């Protein structure tokens, strides 16, 4: 139980870190934008070629 | 820290209700019974981290 404890909160700082990298990107709108418009056109282009075929 | 252990409590009360119909087909109350309280107490301490999450 001791040693279980110690790998819980090593991974619960590994939960916080990445919380941490995800709020540098929460709010900032350029790069927020940026990757939803090459995800939706990445998308778009995929049924593009699905509808030309 | 806190939407971990809400997580971790509502996956280990739906092993309460697995727990509680394995116990049904066994045929025993007492732990049907006992897995129901399990079920009542993890859900209060699951409402409680949600409440701290909020």
């Amino acid at each position: 139980a001791t040693s279980a404890f110690e790998r819980m909160e090593n991974k619960v700082l590994d939960m916080e870190a990445t919380s941490q990298a995800a709020g540098e990107l929460a709010g900032f709108g350029i790069e927020n934008q940026f990757a939803q418009l090459e995800a939706s056109s990445g998308v778009e282009d995929e049924l593009a070629a699905l509808k030309a075929s | 820290r806190t939407e971990q252990r809400l997580n971790q409590d509502t996956q280990e009360a739906k092993k309460w209700e697995d727990r509680a119909k394995l116990a049904l087909t066994n045929g025993e109350e007492n732990l049907a019974r006992e897995a129901l309280a399990r079920k009542k107490s993890l859900t209060d301490t699951a409402a409680a981290y949600q409440t701290q999450l909020a």
